[PDB]
RNA sequence: GUGAACAGCCUCUAGUUGAUAGAAUAAUGUAGAUAAGGGAAGUCGGCAAAAUAGAUCCGUAACUUCGGGAUAAGGAUUGGC
RNA sequence: CGUGGAGGUCAGUGACGAAGCCUAGACCGUAAGGUCGGGUCGAACGGCCUCUAGUGCAGAUCUUGGUGGUAGUAGCAAAUAUUCAAAUGAGAACUUUGAAGACUGAAGUGGGGAAAGGUUCCACGUCAACAGCAGUUGGACGUGGGUUAGUCGAUCCUAAGA
RNA sequence: GAAAUUGUUGAAAGGGAAGGGCAUUUGAUCAGACA
């Protein structure tokens, strides 16, 4: 399906750029059907979507 | 006929003289005529796990040689081409060398 | 409907030759531009590069 | 609908066309001419192999600054060219025609390609941009394409004067010639 | 982060992965480079490229409107621990 | 000789096919041109004595419109770069999610705005045209939805000036 | 639904052009007249 709107859209409720959010490619008839924000709340707390945390930036050899 | 091999394949001699920024998806292109010669096919599949080990070492930096297991399998119904095709996928081992082609039993 | 929604692509045609990117594309092709071919180019400072 | 000079049995014919099909005109007339007058279910073995790059469609009048290959040989030409988009347009049609041929009736083996014709079509006027601030037109060349399919058939007095002495000459040879 | 620095080079946060593609590696190009011996003999003319380049200390001529000229020239030194 | 109309005459021709157009088929005239056969066609048009002119084309770097040769040719080469699998689909180098790989590197390819544009923002349906390749995707197409102020602005005051 | 221009079929020609004039051969085609 198509799930650009998603992919946008889950990046306002968790916070995060699109960059990190990750919508699992087995899940796909769920999350095409979810096109509300508040459907896109039950998406994240049963672990459909994930946050993905961030990229290390070390400071030891500093 | 269903059958399933080990295979080392020496992709220094045939990376040689590329352009670098073409290195490794022409090593893409050298493995699936790579399975072509041995397993006679024209579909041939690339495990997702074979494609992070040739993009390690950046676009430039392709490995000398890989490891690979290629199977033989039957294809499904309606699709024209062919009802067999290749699949290739790693072997992960601490050094390439010093190893020759070995076929795997099946269970 | 399905009667009118023919009659709406038997007259659409003439403007996909002309290839009118919408039904709205009514930009006026001039024959001849001026700045192209009015002038006597001799030695000295010209009008283009 | 108003085909173009046939010469065959329409009883025993099928056909179909294409109009305004947006392709090339120059590479489209060249591969009509690789498959005119050959066996129906021979050309449909051709055609996919041009697909594959075995067999190529020979360029034979828009030929100017053709690279060379090496499969013309087979035609005894030089310049060939292997073109996807006409052929996907023109197998589409000998689909079509074989389809028109099982409707009536027809023998599958002695059906063969006949007529085959191809014509130029309104052009799509488009515009492009130069220096100086010029405006050129960009434009296509789409074709007409028709067929004409047909069962092969396994089938391939004047009076004379003479005057008063010639009729004479034959009279005196029989008279002594026993 | 290196550094005198908002320079140049690499990365985090956010963002894009768009600019027709494949196969070969001839000539002539465009863009980027290297070269023994000699060093402007080339040429309208050292045009281009090369050379010098940051910092510490030493040392600085003619001339002068006494302010300059001056980073004049020229010479030593630089990592790691 | 031929053309557009006009007065008169042939009680002219014609849906049983008038005018036109095509016609290496025929006949007459030195020639301008005239007549006939065939095919196409579908509603008006000729002979002759006279009158009248916006009455005869190969050129004017002629006017407008249309189409060629060159030619499937020059070309689509700045901005470091793409790769595998699955889903969707009649069809995927280009769409979508995931796995890798890279870049802009805080005087950015980030996040807001002033001039300026005017519904492009968002959803749904969908690919004839358009995005100089493609297309199932789009700032395209079809239909709808969306901008909420006692405090943010305008309105108010004066500047150079009208 | 004319011409430029083009497609297929049919005929014909062709050693660095093509087209034209007089004259005939060959090939295709055709009107007239003989009661």
């Amino acid at each position: 399906a198509n799930l650009r709107t998603q992919k946008r859209l889950a990046a306002s409720v968790v916070g995060v750029g699109k960059r990190k959010v990750w919508l699992d490619p087995n899940e796909t008839s769920e999350i095409a059907q979810a096109n509300s924000r508040n459907a896109i709340r039950k998406l994240v707390k049963n672990g459909t979507i994930v946050k993905k945390a961030v990229t290390v930036h070390s400071k030891s050899r500093t | 006929d269903v059958v399933t091999r080990e295979y080392t394949i020496n992709l220094h001699k045939r990376l040689h003289g590329v352009s670098f920024k073409k290195r490794a998806p022409r090593a893409v292109k050298e493995i699936k005529k790579f399975a072509k010669l041995h397993m006679g096919t024209d579909d041939v599949r690339l495990a997702p796990e074979l494609n992070q080990a040739i993009w390690k070492r950046g676009v430039k930096g392709v490995e000398y040689r890989l490891r690979l297991r290629i199977s033989r399998k039957r294809n499904e119904e309606e699709d024209a081409k062919n009802p067999l095709f290749s699949y290739v996928e790693p072997v992960l081992v601490a050094s390439a060398k010093g190893l020759q082609t070995v076929v795997v039993e099946e269970d | 409907r399905s009667k009118a929604d023919r009659m709406a692509k038997m007259e659409r045609r003439e403007r996909n030759r002309h290839a009118k990117q919408g039904e709205s594309d009514r930009h006026n092709a001039v024959s001849l531009s001026k700045h192209l071919f009015s002038g006597k180019r001799g030695v000295g400072k010209t009008d283009f590069r | 609908a108003r085909y173009g000079a046939t010469s065959t049995n329409p009883a025993k014919s099928a056909s179909a066309r294409g109009s305004y099909l947006r392709v090339s005109f120059k590479n489209t007339r060249e591969t009509a001419q690789a498959i005119n007058g050959w066996e129906l279910t021979k050309a449909q073995k051709y055609l996919e192999q041009v697909l594959d790059h075995q067999r190529a469609i020979p360029f034979r009048r828009f030929n100017s600054s053709i690279g060379r290959t090496a499969q013309g040989k087979e035609f005894g030409v030089t310049k060939a060219r292997w073109p996807a988009k006409s052929v996907k347009f023109v197998q589409g049609l000998l689909q079509n025609a074989a389809a028109n041929a099982e409707a009536k009736g027809l023998d599958a083996t002695k059906l063969y390609v006949s007529h085959i014709q191809v014509n130029q079509a309104p052009k799509q006027r488009r515009r492009t941009y130069r220096a100086h601030g010029r405006i050129n037109k960009y434009e296509s060349s789409p074709s007409h394409i028709e067929l004409v399919v047909t069962e092969k058939e396994e089938a391939v007095k004047k009076v004379v004067r003479l005057t008063s002495r010639q009729r004479g000459r034959i009279a005196a040879q029989k008279r002594i010639a026993a």
